[PDB]
DNA sequence: GATCATATTGTCCAGACAGT
DNA sequence: ACTGTCTGGACTGGTCGGCGCTATGATC
RNA sequence: UUUUUUUUUUUUUUUUUUUUGCGCCGACC
């Protein structure tokens, strides 16, 4: 199963957050976004909306819950 | 391992069957297999001498379905069907060679 | 909510592998509803004697189901034919079925004692020889499709029951033995009137609805012909699923016809604990209810997969079986004597902290058809009592003289060659007057046939189903005797309109009863309209008349009756037939009988609460209880909850 | 760069996003972003220079069926990247839809609105009796506004 | 090993129409 | 106002019998 | 040394009587 932090909004497959080490995941998450270039307008949106969002490029969720 | 379980065989093997049963070729030919006629000796010798036309069998096809003249040795004269089929669904002469 | 479920069953295992010996190979220990399941791969060494099964009983406080390991099984076809040489060829075994999923082969016998044994030995000797869990159910001599689509609906859904009596197991057993800080007591319904009866019974730990029923009379008015729904303690249980459990007294509208709506909108997934004649009973009648409103042309209340969804839903218990429910509730039932399967909810809170019996319906005198109600509890501090015949003036007439006088006018009538129609209720009286009937033909008294229409057969095969829910003297008949009462050739029942109209045009005498008391629907109205203008005929009411029926007009008096034609135009009846109106075959208990019930009751309880019944005849029996007894008395009204400890 | 959408199968468009993702990562495609929201049912966005990046990406793959020809305004995606409650944009007293939950396929009046807890109380319009029930706000789906 | 959404978008005659 | 071009359509009735064809890929 | 709220009775039972379509092929008149 795939889990989402509830920090930066990162999934990831293994129980350390490779972004904030943060230890509470939550396996319920919609929306998905896939960041690939830092400087994306979308990654841009996402960074004022999450300040933790689109630090490093990979997936990240919308919301938390 | 890996490729040989990669393959199905049953693809195949179900387009070739099916195709091969309702007669209906790739491409929108239909007609190509017919189940043989096993009425007595006569009717499975003519079905498998048996020679069609691409035409559709509701246009009048003159010049098409009278006998030619260079069917002499290779087409029946006188063994046509009744109807739409006639001159256009052929048989293969006695000493026709393919 | 938190749950210890894991602990409590590691602690089972435990004591279980510490009490049976380790060459019995015990794999998988788990909760499957009230009862405890054990997985073992050598049930020879298990249950080689009885004794060690009823110490682990005795231990444990649970029921024991041992069952073999799914990979130890026989083949089906093996099995079967092991299972038959096995079983005596006096009991006749009619079906036979396996489950993959667990071991456990479901036996269909003619005798189900044989099949079952002495004391038990019997099914040891099956699960050993063949290992294969065996389990017995009563084939009956009459067949019934209402017992077979319960099995049918049962068998196919298997693994549906298996996980959903996986989770009721778990929710069960959540905690260990709890004592409750608090009892309360809250009437959603049936409290000071009659019908929609609901009962809520809550602690600090575990909530319980009792008898859910649905009002008939005030059916065009929703806030009374429904149980209230706005209670927030209701609302509260329902909202965040605490309901563990659903109890029906017994199968009657007024104590089963909400219980279908639940599941309807999918207000409630636990379990229902009915005896299977109330269950196979209740799920005839709410079958008929929905029939009944589909065909008035009214929005029926619920479907018939709501009725199937509750068939999946329901747990059976039997007389005198001790269940746990709930991590503090205790719940064992027992005879009541008003209908077959009729059961008296006792309710055994903590251990030891109060005990609770809701009596419902149910008959304190001896009765053709049932033992009268248990009066002796183990421990006994609250009653709740019905009071539908509280009045200080009401009295029922005795059993013997009203069967008599039946007895005597039916005699009278087939003397001068007329027919008996008896309108009764689809279950309750009618079964009695058969009996009645029987008694009265088996000494030669009349040869005439007996007809039943409508709902009777199948009333009558269900009976026939449950023959230890009977009384003594029908169970001794039954079982130590050959000789069935219900199974006598004066009995015939008609299929479809054409033997209807054979058995109407025929001359020579008979006796039918319908299945329709007011002469409002069924079988009956035309049995009255085709026999209404002959003289010699007559027409019995066992039943009261609402007014407003057909049936309360025939039998004021009314010799003539205006009704709608088939053609649309008004039709005359000319009721030249004798009226006859014999009320003494009331399941009900009388007056006399709830005071004798009060008086005889074993141990006295603390206080005793008045239900089921009119405001002024609840208050009268409670102001009549406490006036004779001393005990403390009360008849709350809707909405009311009481502290009981 | 530019929003381009992808018409892929329906119910499956995370797999489809992550497999351009992964197929972007180790071919070294030029695509910037890719957005594929819950809501929106069949259809993803990618952020590419030109659209020719994005046939380039999207190709090989079985259920990536085709590319829209048109570029998305930022506008209209905006709303999407924002985080907003479910339950949020519900008002007491208009007629819902219950796309899931136990009470699937039944119309509902919203009784009860709360943002704290993210859920909201309905009642059942085909209820003889009013038996509200909580549901989750993601679950609903408006159909009418009235009040 | 069982289920669940989804599953792609033959020539000729007569009437209407751009072109000069 | 003529003239070549595009497009739509209908393709004789009945009867006999036979011969196939009416899911699939991906979790849980 | 101080303002602006109101008040009472009429609707009944625990429930009921029969393979469609698609296309192909052959053939008769
Ligand atoms: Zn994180
Ligand atoms: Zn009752």
């Amino acid at each position: 199963k795939e889990r989402a932090c509830r920090h930066c909004h990162y999934i990831t497959t293994e129980d350390r957050c490779p972004v904030c080490g943060s230890r509470d995941l939550s396996d319920d998450w919609f929306d998905l976004v896939i960041v690939l270039d830092v400087e994306s307008r979308i990654a841009k949106k996402l960074r004022e909306s999450i300040p933790e969002a689109a630090k490093v490029p990979g997936k990240y969720a919308i919301r938390v819950r | 391992r890996f490729v040989r379980n990669s393959i199905r065989p049953d693809v195949l093997s179900e387009r070739i069957e099916h195709a091969l049963a309702t007669g209906s070729w790739p491409g929108g030919r239909t007609g190509v297999s017919q189940l043989l006629d096993r009425t007595n000796y006569m009717s499975t010798l003519s079905h498998l001498r048996r020679v069609t036309s691409p035409l559709s069998r509701d246009q009048p096809h003159f010049e098409a379905r009278d006998l030619h003249g260079t069917h002499w040795g290779r087409i029946c004269p006188t063994e046509t069907p009744e109807g739409p089929n006639c001159g256009l669904v052929k048989n293969l002469a006695l000493m026709s060679q393919i | 909510r938190e749950t210890f479920v894991d602990d409590i069953l590691k602690e089972i295992r435990e004591i279980i592998v510490q009490m049976v010996p380790r060459e019995a190979g015990i794999t998988d220990v788990e909760f499957e509803g009230p009862e405890l399941v054990i997985y073992v791969k050598n049930p020879e060494a298990m249950m080689k004697d009885g004794e060690l099964i009823k110490n682990l009983a005795k231990v444990l406080k649970k029921r024991i189901s041992v069952r073999p390991d799914p990979d130890i099984l026989l083949p089906p076809e093996k099995a079967e034919e092991l299972i038959k040489q096995l079983v005596p060829p006096e009991a006749e075994i009619t079906n036979i079925s396996f489950d993959p999923s667990v071991g456990e082969v479901l036996i269909e016998a003619r005798k189900p004692g044989l099949v079952i044994g002495k004391n038990g030995e019997t099914l040891r000797l099956i699960t050993q020889k063949v290992h294969w869990a065996p389990r017995v159910v009563r084939t009956p001599p009459i067949q019934s499709q209402t017992i077979y689509s319960i099995r049918s609906i049962l068998q196919t859904e298997s693994k549906d029951r298996r996980k959903f009596l996986r989770q009721v197991g778990r929710n069960i057993y959540r905690k260990s033995e709890y004592k409750s800080r608090w009892i309360r007591i809250t009437g959603l319904g049936g409290f000071r009137e009659v019908g929609r009866s609901a009962l809520l019974v809550q602690t600090d730990e575990s909530y319980v609805l009792v008898d859910f029923g649905v009002n008939i009379a005030a059916l065009k008015d929703p806030t009374k012909a429904y149980p209230h729904f706005d209670a927030p303690e209701f609302r509260y249980v329902l909202d965040e699923g605490l309901l563990d459990a659903i109890i029906i007294t017994h199968a009657a509208l007024d104590h089963s016809g909400m219980l279908p709506y639940l599941f309807r909108y999918k207000l409630f997934d636990g379990p229902i604990y009915t005896t299977p004649p109330t269950r196979d009973l209740m799920t005839l009648l709410q079958q008929d209810f929905i029939e009944i409103q589909h065909m008035n042309g009214v929005e029926p209340l619920y479907r018939p997969k709501d009725i199937k969804e509750v068939i999946k839903h329901t747990i059976t218990l039997d007389y005198g079986e001790v269940r746990d429910i709930a991590p503090d509730i205790r719940l064992t039932l027992h005879n009541a004597g008003h209908i077959l399967g009729s059961s008296i909810v006792h309710l055994h809170i903590g251990n030891g902290l109060h005990n609770i019996a809701i009596t419902g319906d149910f008959k304190f005198i001896p009765t053709r058809l049932f033992e009268p109600a248990v009066s002796r509890f183990p421990r006994l501090e609250t009653l709740v009592m019905e009071s539908t015949y509280g009045g200080s003036n009401d009295y029922q007439m005795p059993r013997e003289e009203a069967e008599k006088r039946l007895i005597e006018v039916i005699h009278q009538t087939l003397k001068r060659g007329g027919k008996v129609l008896i309108p009764a209720m689809a279950v309750g009286r009618a079964q009695e007057i058969m009996m009645v009937l029987e008694e009265y033909a088996r000494v030669g008294g009349i040869e005439v046939p007996i007809y039943l229409d409508g709902m009777i057969w199948e009333a009558t095969a269900i009976h026939t189903a449950y023959p230890e829910y009977l009384s003594k003297h029908i169970r001794e008949q039954i079982f130590h005797e050959g000789y069935n009462p219900f199974l006598n050739p004066i009995f015939k029942s008609v299929a479809n309109s054409r033997e209807r109209q054979d058995i109407i045009d025929s001359g020579e005498p008979a006796i039918i009863i319908a299945t329709s008391g007011m002469l409002v629907g069924g079988p009956s109205v035309e049995y009255f309209k085709q026999l209404a203008p002959d003289p010699k005929n007559s027409i019995i009411f066992v039943s009261y008349q609402a007014e407003g029926t057909l049936g309360r007009q025939v039998q004021r008096g009314l010799r003539e009756i205006p009704i709608v034609g088939e053609d649309g135009r008004t039709e005359v009846i000319n009721v030249n037939m004798e009226v006859h109106t014999i009320d003494g075959f009331s399941g009900a208990a009388d007056r006399r009988e709830l005071m004798s019930y009060v008086a005889r009751v074993r141990p006295r309880p603390e206080r005793i609460i008045t239900v089921h019944g009119e405001a002024h005849k609840c208050l009268d029996l409670s102001s009549s209880i406490h006036k004779k007894f001393g005990i403390s008395t009360r008849a709350p009204n809707n909405l009311d909850a009481i502290r009981l400890k | 760069g530019k929003i381009f959408t992808v018409s892929v199968t329906v119910g499956q468009e995370t797999t489809t996003a992550n497999l351009i993702y992964s197929k972007a990562k180790t071919y070294n495609l030029p695509l910037y972003a890719i957005l594929s929201p819950s809501k929106v049912k069949g259809y993803i966005f990618i952020e590419a220079p030109n659209k020719s990046a994005v046939e380039e990406a999207i190709r090989g793959i079985r259920h990536a069926k085709r590319v829209l020809p048109g570029e998305i305004p930022f506008s209209e995606i905006e709303h999407f990247l924002e985080e907003k409650p479910a339950v949020s944009g519900f008002e007491p007293g208009d007629i819902v839809e219950l796309i899931a939950g136990p009470f699937k396929g039944e119309k509902a009046k919203v009784v009860r609105v709360d943002e704290s807890k993210d859920e909201i109380v309905v009642e059942l319009v085909s209820s003889v009796v009013p038996i509200p029930v909580t549901v989750r706000g993601e679950y609903v789906r408006l159909i009418s506004k009235r009040q």
